[PDB]
């Protein structure tokens, strides 16, 4: 189903992921910084998550090119994971937005998807 | 040695008026004027062809179906794309074909199979050769190399290297007439 | 003021431009496949646009990480112009976001605000 | 000889302790103890002590107005940060602070200053070279280079080599103690 790709910016605000979720989109992907994360002071874009992910599967990915996400590393990370981000780990950004909507053509239960998004399915990611 | 070439468009196909229409090759054209002459028992079919940016679901399905009713009846399949979102697409097709029974590789050019200095006879031996290993799966042949699908990304819009395996080694690269895969 | 960067996926949708402008987004960046453009068949997004990109302006720069966009270059590229889009040339990601940024703090004329992101200001973009 | 350095937090700064806490160190702590005795007339000035992800462009602002009230005074600044907002922070000060009449080096480290095996050393050296050079204008330093700031782009996530100047030559590139610009 419909799908809606982020990047994250200084200053960005979650109304626009409420205003994608009220639209009718099935999953969200949010490029994030660095190894991955979501800030924590100065927006309410983590409180914003923390509702939103039990409703839909938001996914974090990387802005930079090349060695992928890994929320465990830092603080932002760590955060992110409390709040119900599903991580793409090393995943190209292509793969990561088409394995999500694979998953979502036949099961929009959140917890079902974020167990797909983490397994290995056909060599796209290191699980 | 029997393998399947399979159209969508693409630059590759493009060709260029100058009453200002464009028009398009079909994927046997394609090869005859990039010049391949030794593809001994090839199949064509043309499945679009379209620019690839107007690439959109829907298509996937039909060329999963349409993959999906040919992987037994061939060696090996080449999909000729649009550089655009061909990693969008040989992402998608991974996972709708999990395991395919042979290789199919997806593969195109950053300058029209029309044009004398074309990277398309390159990277077309490049899926030729690959389409005839034994290696199943889905992947893209672009610049001399040949890449998991899944784990490719468009990383330049203006260079004949625009594809890269991201996270994962190269599966296979052109040295001569050879494909060396370490 | 507020900036929001949506990456181009096949089958994207106008809607949340249009939720985005409510919203009360004064620039939107589209990061689009290769050398820059909109498909003008399969959806609502094209349409959308050139209401849209006389309201905020609408930037165009490139998913790919190297060489930028050139929405000359090909048919989606030069209906993304006809459309109003704002191409970004060479500029990086980055350069374009805060670029944009910069800007809209002090203008939200559309035309003055296309002529700005088309001049190299300082260093970041060959005009 | 006159030098600025601005601190702003990051992973250079960056200190953990087994309690669960996460503490941070001042501009002048993270050079001492990444080493650099070297640094003859230096000034220091904290400024923040976050976690770049928490950069927001308010910062941009409180950055830009302290930048603005020292280019007179130094004859060069450097500014430590984390490198996942750094290319932002560099791009909006560049449009800022339009002609700087001094280099401004926006610098970092992918590993705490505090760890044997840090960036940080050479991160700093190259910021620190690069900062007497008489080159005016907003710059990067990484790995042993310096990029134009409103060039600059964080390409990997866990890598020494983080940064890369796009579309654009690197302005010069470490050999020994020399900073080469071609």
């Amino acid at each position: 189903m419909a799908v809606l790709v982020i990047k994250l910016i200084p200053g960005l605000s979650g109304d626009i992921f409420r205003a994608a979720v009220e639209l009718g989109y099935r999953g969200i992907v949010i490029e994030g910084y660095g190894a991955g994360g979501i800030p924590y002071r100065g927006s309410d874009l983590l409180q914003t998550i923390e509702e939103l992910s039990k409703e839909i599967p938001i996914v974090m990915t990387t802005q930079a090119m090349y060695d992928g996400v890994d929320l465990t590393r830092y603080k932002v990370g760590r955060l992110a994971l409390r709040a119900g981000v599903i991580p793409a780990g090393d995943m190209t950004k292509e793969a990561t937005v088409t394995k999500l909507m694979w998953i979502l053509g036949h099961t929009n239960n959140v917890e079902e998807i974020k167990v797909l998004m983490r397994k290995n399915l056909v060599g796209e990611l290191r699980d | 040695m029997k393998i399947l070439l399979i159209g969508m468009g693409g630059t590759i196909a493009s060709v260029k008026g100058e009453n200002g229409y464009e028009a398009s090759l079909s994927v046997k054209e394609v090869l005859d004027i990039a010049g391949i002459k030794d593809c001994e028992d090839c199949d064509f079919l043309d499945l679009k062809n379209v620019d690839s940016t107007l690439i959109q679901p829907e298509d996937w399905v039909d060329l999963a179906e349409t993959l999906y009713k040919n992987v037994k009846k061939y060696d090996g399949i080449i999909v000729t794309h649009g550089t655009d979102t061909l990693a969008y697409t040989s992402s998608m097709i991974s996972f709708m074909l999990r395991n395919p029974p042979i290789p199919i590789v997806f593969t195109g050019s950053m300058i029209p199979a029309t044009e004398e200095n074309s990277d398309a006879p390159l990277n077309l031996q490049t899926a030729i050769k690959f389409a005839t290993s034994g290696i199943r799966g889905v992947y893209v042949a672009f610049n001399g190399k040949v890449m998991l699908g899944v784990r490719t990304s468009k990383v330049r819009t203006m260079s004949r290297d625009a594809f890269e395996s991201i996270n994962y080694p190269i599966i296979a690269e052109l040295r001569g007439e050879d494909l060396v895969v370490n």
